[PDB]
Order: structure tokens, then C-alpha cells, then sequence
């Protein structure tokens, strides 16, 4: 089913934890109790179209792992990646950074909307 | 009805931080299309522009104040703030701030409505 | 010399506590199967290792979405059943007067009183057994119901039984179980499990007396939300079974008066046999080693040596003074003061026998303007259920003296769900995730 | 605070209102009232998930701004690129060929077929 | 007008059938009766979106025609590819292959997830 | 039961542009599945392919007329339509319009069934 | 069927024509009874 | 002043003011509300 190991590697690391994204993945779809799971449903739908449309927007559509170009400010963290990747979880880091988070999407968009237009701009020689 | 409201200290020691907020009732700075700019006039002197801000952060200053100036401009309330570091006595003058109708091609930079001007003597 | 980059992930485990509507995982009657989904026979349970949640049963959003679910389902299965509005007239009510027993004596009357029929130009004149509590003097009596609002009678097709309800999640959410035996439901569990649905959920409804249930693994549990403060419930988690045994030996007889084109109006006939109190039972060795290991409990969180004593209801409505509940559609009001009688300090084969009043007008939930009519059952009643848990509540003011009194307590049905909706937590996943990485699109 | 300038640009020419699409691009997804709400949700969801569903057809998935191989025919419009970008609103571009869509929708998607086609016969070589 | 020729190549070999795929993809989108008419356009959503992340989790998003860097086992299927273009049709190739579909997709599944995980690390140099 | 039946002006003067219209009731033109042919038989002479349309566009005429023809095909009322340019006197023939299943290849071109065949004079 | 009359008491030139007392049996708790009351019902309301 | 057509008179016009004219409305009467039971539950208020 697709249920099957749903989530599991939460205690993980996040480099361990970063190989198993399909299963997380797989598993974000699928008179008045009509109207209960029928929203619940709509519900679910509208927070993955959310979800995937920010993809899209931030260039990665169609990828579970795809890395963008913007740089990172140390502000938001200076720990170095030994110290990240094998030694704190996924759930510790979302805690860390949820301050910045905001800020990071709206690099990422810009980001990715000015590469659009270099992208045009090349391509129009 | 669209204009524009200075605001800030009116004197300040001329060794810090100068901070200068302008909030603009009628237009939004959300909408991409009109540019925010700093202009300045001291004394006995003409107009001198600063920098102008976006509502994609990409601003610009004057090369002559790259250094000493930072424009920030916040959308949720709608307003903008010019931050003057290390002031002088060539500060004291009045700090318009102006609307530019440069979004979208139409006309170039093309300053219409201005602010009170608040005299921000040092 | 860095030059790490930022990188977008998706799938994240990440998860934050929220509240979503559950619904329904089942596998005609009150708690209708028909409107709730079917359940999968092979249930998925994936354990996680190396997470502490912090869980808290005081502010689970899903008991109280059990709540609204349960006073709904029964508002719903209510409404296609007769309307017993003829039934507020004036009856004329004499003793009974066969076989009577001492205990059963101020008890069923024989009314009778003029009904409607079939054809609305005529009356007929039906007697039948109303009990005690249910009629009130206005040799007049009326319902007890009349002056508060006409309420419906229940369908006899329909039966009461609990049945186990498992409440999923929607897609994107998750529900985190709580493995870790000795867990006094507050605070970080260490040992988190995701499962798809949760276990037998039985919404069985009564008081101070919690009938079938989930036991304990390790030994009796005591849970409250402040045990500090006396006025906030206790409850008790027992880690095996006290069986009691609970009945009504009056053999009786069901008639059925047309009152109305369709409607019919189910009222007890004949009492055949000998006039006897419900009474329920209870073991005295096994309810006496359960109250040990229940005294244990709250001797390890209320000092070494401290005198506790069990006394009986202190009063209300009796609803919330009684342990109520219902085993063939008759709802017994076994009073418990033998059971909550006694002081522990530090330091055969005869059973108890509650007594028991059985009740037709109820309103089970603490809403005024509704009630029912439980029709008569033919035959013998005999449920034999599961004692598996108390709701006990401390009397306040006792000050640093050594005295301690825990009494029945209650009344507020969101406890018996509570009990058995604690380890369960409902939590929404976070997929999306930013973190460094040595990276560059181009 | 996702709403924060929709639209904006209505009035600006095509070329400077081309680089504020994003901006109105996240606002397009987000008892008979609870029907009412629960309708109006899955008709945004519907037109969304449509939108998309054409715009992935053209093999421009993922994209704001994508260009095709497609030609302009001079019949749809005579206008040049220094009067339509610098002296014309997207407004009255879309009044102007407001009845020669379709067959342009139909020249994309046989572009990309053809396309894809192409591509698979390339690649199996 | 967007029928116009549903499931219209069903009896069309597979090589024949496979140059229409636009005209069968484009029409998967489009008080108790409003109930049911609600709760049927729901489902339909719902599994395009399954349908769609499906696609999107083999690195296929947006694209009709796409061939992945699997290798074809030949216990699932022995027949060449001039008896299965040619000589075969969809429903016939789907009856033939219907037991051997879920270890094809976990398959697909792991090698985009590898693909990902490599195209990274190269990346990363 | 599918059949095509062709309209149009059984007699025009020569030199310009002759219209005809075939309409099957059948098979669908849209169904990506027939093509749909113009087959022609002048007097005393055998029969001569003239162009064929597909549901998607991709029609094709002979090399002979590639220049003086123009096959269209509209799906909505579930017709097809042939325009002969500059038609002379040696265009007095039976415009017949053919069904070929060579879309689904498990056979070539092969046409089958046939319209009832309108004779236009020229 | 209502059994109404005038007000009397405290009346003034302009509430004249106005607001009648009325009388009138309806049914109470109990169904096999009946009750007597009154009320003032508005000269709108009430019709002949 | 707003209209459809002002020209025909057959529609209305909506005249809308600059400023607010104060206008304040009594009811002198003190009524009394009274509670008449006529039935289980349903109870009937009217002028005492
Ligand atoms: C707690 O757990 C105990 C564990 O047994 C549980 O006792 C069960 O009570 C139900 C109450 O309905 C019993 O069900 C009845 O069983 C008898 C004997 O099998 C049947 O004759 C009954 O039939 C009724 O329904 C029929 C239609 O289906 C009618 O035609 C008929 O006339 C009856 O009305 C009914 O099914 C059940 O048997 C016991 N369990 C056992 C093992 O006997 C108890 O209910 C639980 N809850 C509480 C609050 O005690
Ligand atoms: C407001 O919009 C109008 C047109 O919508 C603009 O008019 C154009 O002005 C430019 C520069 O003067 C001319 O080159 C164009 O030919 C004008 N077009 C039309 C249709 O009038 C006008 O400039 C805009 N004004 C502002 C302040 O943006
Ligand atoms: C209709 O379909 C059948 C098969 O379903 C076709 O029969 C095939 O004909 C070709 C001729 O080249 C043979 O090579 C195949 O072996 C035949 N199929 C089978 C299963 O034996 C038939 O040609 C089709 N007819 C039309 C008009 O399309
Ligand atoms: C990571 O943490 C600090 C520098 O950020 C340093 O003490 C430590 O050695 C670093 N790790 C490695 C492997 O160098
Ligand atoms: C029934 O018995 C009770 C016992 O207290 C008594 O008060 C009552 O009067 C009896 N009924 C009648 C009608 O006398
Ligand atoms: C109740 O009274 C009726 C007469 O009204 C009589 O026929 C019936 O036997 C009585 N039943 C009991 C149990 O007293
Ligand atoms: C039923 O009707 C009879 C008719 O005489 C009457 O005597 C009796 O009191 C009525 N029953 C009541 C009011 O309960
Ligand atoms: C209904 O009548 C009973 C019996 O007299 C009484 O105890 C109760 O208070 C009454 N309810 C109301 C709302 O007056
Ligand atoms: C009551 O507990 C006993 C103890 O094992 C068990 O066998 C029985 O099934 C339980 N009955 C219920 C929960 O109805
Ligand atoms: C529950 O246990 C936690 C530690 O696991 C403790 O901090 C808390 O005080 C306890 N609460 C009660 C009511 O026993
Ligand atoms: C429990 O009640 C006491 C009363 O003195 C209070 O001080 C304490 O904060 C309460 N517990 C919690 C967790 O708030
Ligand atoms: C109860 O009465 C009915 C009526 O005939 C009888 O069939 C049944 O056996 C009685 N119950 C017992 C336990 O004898
Ligand atoms: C309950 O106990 C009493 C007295 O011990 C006994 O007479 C009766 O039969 C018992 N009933 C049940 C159901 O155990
Ligand atoms: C309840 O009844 C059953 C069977 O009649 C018996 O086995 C059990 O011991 C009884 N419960 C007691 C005596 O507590
Ligand atoms: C049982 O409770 C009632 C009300 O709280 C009380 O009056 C009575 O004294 C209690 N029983 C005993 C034996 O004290
Ligand atoms: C329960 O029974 C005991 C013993 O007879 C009695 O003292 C107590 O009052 C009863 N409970 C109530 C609420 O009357
Ligand atoms: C549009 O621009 C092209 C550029 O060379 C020019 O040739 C043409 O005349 C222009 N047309 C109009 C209508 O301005
Ligand atoms: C299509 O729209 C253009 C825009 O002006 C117009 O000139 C033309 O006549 C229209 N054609 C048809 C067939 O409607
Ligand atoms: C009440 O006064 C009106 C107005 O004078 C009169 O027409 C009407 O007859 C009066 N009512 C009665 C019952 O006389
Ligand atoms: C109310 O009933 C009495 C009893 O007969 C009757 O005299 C009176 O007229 C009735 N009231 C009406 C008809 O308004
Ligand atoms: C308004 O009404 C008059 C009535 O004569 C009519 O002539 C005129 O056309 C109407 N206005 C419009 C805009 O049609």
C-alpha cells in the first residue's frame, strides 16, 4: 500500500532521513458526514496544489530534490555541514530555522524569476 | 486622493543613524508600478536625489551616497524609511519623498506628486 | 570558502500539531455503519524510533470531535422515529398491587389515561406501567418531560449496542500513537508510532463506573490534569478486569397503542412473575484487590502515609450521582455506595449488590428541551460487562491534614472518551524543507 | 499577506507588467453555506488544476514565463514588437486577439506532440 | 468542443495510438444532487492529482511521451517490439501486463530517486 | 451503418475556385483512425487520387494538383470540404470521397467504403 | 377565534381604533385541557 | 442622484446624501411581555 514506512525516518539524521522523500511524498494525497470527508478531501487537495504550486514557482517542479542557486546568509545559521547533516535531525532544524523561512522563499522567487528573464533575454540573440 | 507623510526625529546628534519614514495614503507600494524615491534640497541649494526603492527590494541609491544610505520599503503597512548613517552638517535639509510613474513604459522618470517635506535640520 | 547554497526538499518527515476532522473507519444501528467508511483488514502500524512527542490528553481536539460526533450521530438516528406528543395527558395512576416485593414498593404505577387512534374523531383508553421517576404528580400524574418539550420515542428496530468506531486521518495528516507503558498522559512520550487509524474506540456512555474498555499493560494508572488542584477530575485506568453483573429480573411484556396513522406507542404490559429490583453485582474479592492496587497508586503520588477514604456520591442530578448505562435499551441507575464505602491507611465467595432503578425518560446528555423513551424489553436483561476504570474527584479543603477523600464524580461525558483517546495524537506533515548544500542551478 | 499587490500592473505596458507575474500567480488557487464555501473552493481548484493541465500540454510545466517554436502568423496581428510591448496593455492585447486563441492553443499542443515525437525518434537512434 | 474524438484510437495498434495521446489526456478534468455532482467532480480531481504525482515521482512531470532508463526484464513481457507496435493494441498489451504493473512503478520509483541522488552529487563537484 | 454523401454545384463556370463537401454519417472524421481521400474518375479514364486530411491537419495532395487544390476538414459538424483552384475543362469528372483505415496500421492504405460519387461539369 | 373588545383605560384620541383586548381558549401541557387568556393584539393583526 | 433610465420614469432613482439627517423613532408604551405555555416546551409571549 502507500501507507507502507510512512515517515519513519523522523528520528533519522537528515542526510539519512533525505533518502526516503518518496515515501513521505506518496503518502500527502491519499447527509452532514458527505459534507466531513468531502472537505476533508478538498482540504487535502488544496494543500498540496499549495504546496506544489510553490514549487513550480520556485523553479523545482517535477523534483524531490532539486537545489537552487540563491547563497545562504549565515544570519540564519552558521553551523557548518558536518555539524547539520550527521548530527541533527530534520525536526531540530525546522525548529531552528522558522524565523527565516519567509525570507528564504521570497530569495527563492526572485531568484528564480530573474533567471527566467536571463534566460529569455539569452535566448532572444 | 493620494499623498505622502514624513515622519522621524527633527534633530538629532550629527554622529548616528538618521532614520526618515514616509508612509503613502492613495496608492499601494505593493503594485509594480510606481518607484520611491528620496529626494533632497539643502538650503540655498537645489534638489539632490538619494535612491529610490522597488516593490521587489531592488533599489538604488546615488553613487555619491552608495555608502551612507539604505532604503527599506515595508508593503504590509505600506510605508518606506531611509536610514542615513555616519550624518554630517551637509545633512540639514528638507527630505521629500516623491512618486516616479517609471512601472510600466509609459513615461520615464516622471516625479508628480511630492510630499510635505519635513526639514530635517542637523 | 563556504560557498554553500541553499536547497529546496520535499517529502520532509517534518510535522506540526494540528486539528482536522477525523471520520469514520467501521467494519441498522444508533452509530450507523452505513455513512462511515470500510475498514482495511490488514491495519499498517509504523513505528518510529528515536522521536519524543510531547502529548497532552487535556488538549486533544479529537475527543471533543468525538463529542460533537456522538451527540450528532444520535440526533440523527432519532429523527426517524415517532413523536410521543399525545402522550402529555392527565393519568390516572393506582399502586401495584401483585406480588410486590419491600424494595420494589413506591414504585411502577398502572396509569391509564384516553389516547388518540387511528381516525382522529375518537379516544380510546390504554392503561400501562410507568415507573417512578418517569411520572409526577401535577391521583393526577403527568410525564416528567411535559413542561420541558415533547420529545420522540425510539425506534425499537434500532439497538444501542457500542460498536467500535476507528477515527482515521485525511490524506496529509498523521495520528502518532503512544507505546510507552507508564504513561500518565501529559508530557514527552519517547516510544511514537504512526498508525493509520486507531484501535476499538467503543462509545460506550456512563459514569463513575467506566463499563468495556482498553485496560492497562503495566498496573493501575491514575491521570489528571492538575492533581495539585482538587478540582479537576482523576481518572483511574485499571490493569485488569472487575466483571460486574447487572439485571433486571422482571419478566415483561411490550403492547403496542395506535396513536396515529402509523405511529405506534410501545408500553409495558404485564409484569408476569414477582416484582424485583434491578440489581447490580459486583465481586468482592476481585473489586477489593482492585481497590488495593487503585489505594497503591495514589499512595505513590499522595505521600507514604496518608489516610484515603472512599465514600459514595455527594449529590446532583441523578445522572451524575448514579452509574448509569444501558445493556438491552433499559438504562440501569445502579447507585454505587457500597462500592466507594471504605478507608485505607497505611500500614470468599460473596459478591456486592448494588441497587438499581431502571428509568424510561432520559436525557443522557446535559441538554434540557430533548429525552427519549426507551421501549419495554421482553425477557430478562444480562450484559455482564467490564469495570476497566473510575473517574474519582479529591474534596477540597482538607488543608496539609492527613485526611483525604476520593469520591464518584463526573457527569461530563468527554472523560470516558478521554480515557481511551489519550496515547493518540493528530499531527499535519510539513514537506516542504530548506537547508545548505554545496549546490548551484546554473 | 500573499494578496500584497494583486494585479497591479493592469495598467502598465505588456513589457514591464511581463515581470511582475508572480505576484498574481499565487493568488489564483487561495449547511448550504458550508456547500456554497466548499463549491466556490472546488471551482478554483477545477479552473487551476485546467489551467495547468494546458500549460503542461504545451511543455511549458513548471514555467511563467515559456516560449515556443511555434511562428506568428502576420494574420493575428500586424502590430510590431516596438508597439506592443512599449505602447499597448495586456488588457487591450487580450480584447485584440480575443478570437484568434484557439487555433493558436492548437499550434502549440501539435508543436509539442511533434516535438516530443521528434525527440523520441532522435533519442532511439 | 474539447471531446472531439474521446478514446478514439481504442482499436488503433499501439504505435498508431500512441500519436494521439493529447486528445484522450486533455479530457480527464472535463441538495443532494449538488452533493453528488460536487462529490464526483472531487473524485475526478482528486485522481488526477494521483495520477499527476504519480508522473511527477519517475521525473516524467509535464511530458506525454516520456521514456525513462529502465531496463525491460524480459520475464514481464517476451514479445519483440514488431509483434507489440505493430501486431498488439493498448487493451490487449494492458490485459497482458496487468500483473507486472506495481514492481514496474516501485522500479521507476528508485531509479528516478538514484537518478536524483546522482545528478546531486555530480552536481556538488 | 456509415455512408458519405457529397454536396456542391454539379455545374460551374471554368476558371476559378470549385467547392465540394463530403459528410459521412458514421464514422467519425474526428477519431484518429480513417483518412479521408478525394478520389476522382474523369470520363473514359481510370481513377486519380487527389488529397487526403487527417483529424490532426497533416493532409496531403497529389504532386500533380499539389498547387490548385486545398482539402479542409471540420470536425465540429463532422465534415470535409475540397476546393479545386483554377479548374479547367479537363476537370469534368465524379468526385468520389473515400474512407481508408491506414490510421490503426494493421493495414495499409486500402479504401472500402465509397460515397455515392457526385459528377461535377466544368 | 378570538373575543375581543376596545381598550378603556388610559387611552388617548390618537391610540383610538387601536390595540384590542382580547380573550381566547388554546390548548396548554397537558392535551386533554384547555386554558382561558388574554393578550392586546394591535388592530393590524386582528381582522373581522 | 442614480437611475437606469432617467429619461423613463418607470424606474426608480436612487438619491444618495452627503450628510446624515439624525432621525430617532419610540415607542412610548411600556409593554409587558408574558409567557403562555401552549404546549410541551413551545411557549407563546404576548402583551400583558
Ligand atoms: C460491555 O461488554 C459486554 C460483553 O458481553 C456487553 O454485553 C453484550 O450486551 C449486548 C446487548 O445487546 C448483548 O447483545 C444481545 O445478546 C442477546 C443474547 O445473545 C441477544 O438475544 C440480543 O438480541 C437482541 O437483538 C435482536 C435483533 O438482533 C432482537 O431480536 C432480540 O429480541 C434482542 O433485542 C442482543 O444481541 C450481547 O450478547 C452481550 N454480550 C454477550 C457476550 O452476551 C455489553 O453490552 C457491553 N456494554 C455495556 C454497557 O455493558
Ligand atoms: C496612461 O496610459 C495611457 C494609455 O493607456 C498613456 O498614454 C500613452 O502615453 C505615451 C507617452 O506619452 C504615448 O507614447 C502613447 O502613445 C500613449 N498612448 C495612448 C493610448 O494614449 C499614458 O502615458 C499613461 N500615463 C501614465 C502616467 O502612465
Ligand atoms: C481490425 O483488427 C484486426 C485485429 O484486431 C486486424 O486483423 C489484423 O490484420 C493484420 C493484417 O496485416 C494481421 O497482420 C494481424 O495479425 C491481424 N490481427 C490479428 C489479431 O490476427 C484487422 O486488420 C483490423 N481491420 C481494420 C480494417 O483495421
Ligand atoms: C564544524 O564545526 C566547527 C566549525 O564550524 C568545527 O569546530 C568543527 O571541526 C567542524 N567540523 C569539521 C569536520 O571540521
Ligand atoms: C403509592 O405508594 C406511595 C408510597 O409512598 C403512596 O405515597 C401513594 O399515595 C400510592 N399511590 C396512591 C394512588 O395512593
Ligand atoms: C392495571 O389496571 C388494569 C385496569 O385498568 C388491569 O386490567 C390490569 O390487570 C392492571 N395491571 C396491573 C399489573 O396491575
Ligand atoms: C377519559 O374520558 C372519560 C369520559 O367520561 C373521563 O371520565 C376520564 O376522566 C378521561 N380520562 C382522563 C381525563 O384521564
Ligand atoms: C417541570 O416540572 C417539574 C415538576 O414539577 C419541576 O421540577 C421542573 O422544575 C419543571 N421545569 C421547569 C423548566 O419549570
Ligand atoms: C472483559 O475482560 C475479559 C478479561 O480477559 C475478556 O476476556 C472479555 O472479552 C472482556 N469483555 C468485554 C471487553 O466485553
Ligand atoms: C506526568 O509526568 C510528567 C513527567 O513524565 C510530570 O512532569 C507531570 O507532573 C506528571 N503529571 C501528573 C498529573 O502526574
Ligand atoms: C496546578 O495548580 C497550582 C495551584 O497552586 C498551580 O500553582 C499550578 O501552576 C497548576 N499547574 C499547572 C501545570 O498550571
Ligand atoms: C417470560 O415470559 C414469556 C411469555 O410466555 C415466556 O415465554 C418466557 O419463558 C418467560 N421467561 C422466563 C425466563 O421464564
Ligand atoms: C446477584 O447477587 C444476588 C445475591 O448474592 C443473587 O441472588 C443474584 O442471583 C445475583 N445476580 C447475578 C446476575 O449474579
Ligand atoms: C457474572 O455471571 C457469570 C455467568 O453467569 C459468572 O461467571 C461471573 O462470575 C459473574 N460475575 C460475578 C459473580 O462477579
Ligand atoms: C450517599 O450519598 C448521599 C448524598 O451525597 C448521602 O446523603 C448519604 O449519607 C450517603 N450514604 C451514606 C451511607 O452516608
Ligand atoms: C445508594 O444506596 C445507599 C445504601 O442504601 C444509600 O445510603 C444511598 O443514599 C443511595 N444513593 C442515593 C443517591 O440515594
Ligand atoms: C514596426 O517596426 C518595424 C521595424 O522595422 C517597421 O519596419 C514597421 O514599419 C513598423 N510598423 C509600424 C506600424 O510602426
Ligand atoms: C476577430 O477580431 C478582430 C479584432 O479587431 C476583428 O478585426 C475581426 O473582424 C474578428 N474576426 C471575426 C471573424 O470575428
Ligand atoms: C372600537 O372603536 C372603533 C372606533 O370607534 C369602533 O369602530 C369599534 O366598533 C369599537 N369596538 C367595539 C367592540 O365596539
Ligand atoms: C372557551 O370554552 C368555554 C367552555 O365551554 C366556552 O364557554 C367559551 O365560549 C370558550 N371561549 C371562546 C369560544 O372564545
Ligand atoms: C430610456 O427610456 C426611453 C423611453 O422613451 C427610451 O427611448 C430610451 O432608449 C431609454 N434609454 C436607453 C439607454 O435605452
Amino acid at each position: 500500500a502507500v501507507f507502507l514506512g510512512f515517515l519513519g525516518a523522523a528520528g533519522s539524521t537528515m542526510g539519512a532521513a533525505s533518502m526516503t522523500l518518496t515515501v513521505q511524498a506518496r503518502n500527502l494525497l491519499s447527509t452532514v458526514w458527505g459534507i466531513k470527508q468531502l472537505q476533508a478531501r478538498v482540504l487535502a487537495v488544496e494543500r498540496y496544489l499549495r504546496d506544489q504550486q510553490l514549487l513550480g514557482i520556485w523553479g523545482c517542479s517535477g523534483k524531490l530534490i532539486c537545489c537552487t542557486n540563491v547563497p545562504w546568509n549565515s544570519s540564519w545559521s552558521n553551523r557548518n555541514l558536518s555539524e547539520i547533516w550527521d548530527n541533527m535531525t530534520w525536526l531540530q532544524w525546522d525548529k531552528e530555522i522558522s524565523n527565516y523561512t519567509q525570507i528564504i522563499y521570497g530569495l527563492l522567487e526572485e531568484s528564480q524569476n530573474q533567471q527566467e528573464k536571463n534566460e529569455q533575454d539569452l535566448l532572444a540573440l | 486622493q493620494v499623498q505622502l507623510q514624513e515622519s522621524g526625529p527633527g534633530l538629532v546628534k550629527p554622529s548616528e543613524t538618521l532614520s526618515l519614514t514616509c508612509a503613502v495614503y492613495g496608492s499601494s507600494i505593493s503594485g509594480g508600478y510606481f518607484y520611491w524615491h528620496w529626494i533632497r534640497q539643502a538650503p540655498g541649494k537645489g534638489l539632490e536625489w538619494i535612491g529610490d526603492v522597488y516593490f521587489s527590494g531592488t533599489t538604488g541609491y546615488n553613487p555619491s551616497l552608495k555608502r551612507r544610505v539604505r532604503i527599506s520599503a515595508d508593503t504590509s503597512k505600506n510605508q518606506f524609511s531611509l536610514n542615513l548613517r555616519s550624518v554630517t552638517a551637509a545633512d540639514t535639509a528638507v527630505y521629500f519623498c516623491a512618486r516616479d510613474p517609471r512601472g510600466g513604459g509609459w513615461v520615464p522618470n516622471r516625479f508628480d506628486v511630492w510630499g510635505a517635506g519635513v526639514l530635517v535640520t542637523v | 570558502a563556504e560557498n554553500l547554497w541553499v536547497t529546496v526538499y520535499y517529502g520532509v518527515p517534518v510535522w506540526k500539531d494540528a486539528e482536522t476532522t477525523l471520520f469514520c473507519a467501521s467494519d441498522h444501528n444508533v452509530w450507523a455503519t452505513h455513512a462511515c467508511v470500510p475498514t482495511d483488514p490488514n491495519p499498517q502500524e509504523i513505528h518510529l524510533e528515536n522521536v519524543t512527542e510531547e502529548f497532552n490528553m487535556w488538549k486533544n481536539n479529537m475527543v471533543e470531535q468525538m463529542h460533537t460526533d456522538i451527540i450528532s450521530l444520535w440526533d440523527q438516528s432519532l429523527k426517524p422515529c415517532v413523536k410521543l406528543t399525545p402522550l402529555c395527558v392527565t393519568l390516572q395512576c393506582t399502586n401495584v398491587t401483585n406480588n410486590i416485593t419491600d424494595d420494589m414498593r413506591g414504585e411502577l404505577k398502572n396509569c391509564s389515561f384516553n389516547m388518540t387512534t387511528e381516525l382522529r374523531d375518537k379516544k380510546q383508553k390504554v392503561y400501562s406501567l410507568f415507573y417512578r421517576l418517569d411520572v409526577v404528580q401535577i391521583k393526577e400524574y403527568r410525564l416528567i418531560n411535559c413542561n420541558t418539550s415533547a420529545c420522540t420515542q425510539a425506534c425499537p428496530k434500532v439497538s444501542f449496542e457500542p460498536i467500535p468506531i476507528h477515527y482515521c486521518a485525511p490524506a496529509g495528516f498523521a495520528i502518532l500513537k503512544c507505546k510507552d507503558k507508564k504513561f500518565n498522559g501529559t508530557g514527552p512520550c519517547p516510544s511514537v508510532s504512526t498508525v493509520q487509524c486507531t484501535h476499538g474506540i467503543k462509545p460506550v456512555v456512563s459514569t463513575q463506573l467506566l463499563l468495556n474498555g482498553s485496560l492497562a499493560e503495566e498496573e493501575v494508572m491514575i491521570r489528571s490534569e492538575n492533581i495539585t488542584n482538587n478540582a479537576k477530575n482523576i481518572l483511574v485506568q485499571f490493569n485488569t478486569p472487575v466483571q460486574i453483573n447487572c439485571t433486571r429480573p422482571n419478566n415483561n411484556t411490550r403492547k403496542s397503542i395506535r396513536i396515529g396513522p402509523g405511529q405506534a406507542f410501545y408500553a409495558t404490559g404485564d409484569i408476569i412473575g414477582d416484582i424485583r429490583q434491578a440489581h447490580c453485582n459486583v465481586s468482592k474479592a476481585t473489586w477489593n484487590e482492585t481497590l488495593g492496587k487503585v489505594v497503591k497508586q495514589l499512595r505513590k503520588h499522595f505521600g507514604n502515609n496518608t489516610i484515603i477514604r472512599f465514600a459514595n456520591s455527594s449529590g446532583g442530578d441523578l445522572e451524575v450521582t448514579t452509574h448509569s448505562f444501558n445493556c438491552g435499551g433499559e438504562f440501569f441507575y445502579c447507585n454505587t455506595s457500597g462500592l466507594f464505602n471504605s478507608t485505607w491507611i497505611s500500614n470468599s465467595n460473596d459478591s456486592i449488590t448494588l441497587p438499581c432503578r431502571i428509568k424510561q425518560i432520559i436525557n443522557m446528555w446535559q441538554r434540557i428541551g430533548q429525552c427519549m423513551y426507551a421501549p419495554p424489553i421482553q425477557g430478562v436483561i444480562r450484559c455482564v460487562s467490564n469495570i476497566t476504570g473510575l473517574i474519582l474527584t479529591r474534596d477540597g479543603g482538607s488543608t496539609n491534614s492527613t485526611t483525604e477523600t476520593f469520591r464518584p464524580g463526573g457527569g461530563d461525558m468527554r472523560d470516558n472518551w478521554r480515557s481511551e483517546l489519550y496515547k493518540y495524537k493528530v499531527v499535519k506533515i510539513e514537506p516542504l524543507g530548506v537547508a545548505p548544500t554545496r549546490c548551484k542551478r546554473r
